[PDB]
């Protein structure tokens, strides 16, 4: 394994417009490569155009969907904003990787999923160790920069479907090279 | 309850 080969990336959030701030993440390619490359491929978006979706392979414009206290926040679907869609550069879903990585820690990124293989591009960042995810979903980064943003994001007031009322958007996204 | 998941959401 090479720490050298770990890359970053960060999102850019905005709650109905105002600035929130950036939340910077260190992928862990030397553990999780397949879905770190993912992850990445999607925050500078230059993997393309989704195979199947159509829409282009980008968190950026995608929002924060879905929000629990004291638990997590999940985003990424760029294909329907419900969390019924997203899909990975390498077209469609891919599979889990070694669950290496727990959610014995919070603030790490993990992969959502609906059951085994179903890696598309929602994840989600814990506030909290959440150990019944272990082997479930696989943990790719973690959070080294404005976890104060997530915790925000996390608080706010939602419908009876856990939407925030306001809009989270990830207004930009990218790496730190 | 505390489940993250893409089309069949539960409690």
């Amino acid at each position: 394994m090479s720490k050298k080969d770990r890359r970053r990336v960060f999102l850019d959030v905005t709650i109905d417009g105002n600035l929130a701030g950036r939340i910077v993440m260190e992928l862990y390619n030397d553990i999780a490569p397949r879905t770190c490359n993912n992850f990445l491929m999607l925050c500078t978006g230059m993997a393309g155009t989704g195979k199947i979706s159509g829409k282009p392979l980008h968190y950026k414009g995608s929002t924060f969907h879905r929000v629990i206290k004291n638990f997590m926040i999940q985003g990424g679907d760029f294909t329907k904003g419900d969390g019924t869609g997203g899909e990975s550069i390498y077209g469609g879903m891919f599979d889990d990787e070694e669950f290496v990585m727990k959610h014995d820690e919070p603030f790490v990124v993990s992969m959502a999923n609906k059951g085994p293989n179903t890696n598309g591009s929602q994840f989600f960042i814990t506030t909290t160790p959440a150990p019944h995810l272990n082997n479930i979903h696989v943990v790719f980064g973690k959070v080294v920069s404005g976890q104060e943003v997530v915790t925000k994001i996390e608080y706010l007031k939602t419908n009876s479907k856990n939407r925030p009322l306001a809009d989270v958007v990830i207004l930009n996204c990218g790496e730190l090279v | 309850x505390l489940l993250v998941t893409a089309g069949l959401v539960l409690a």
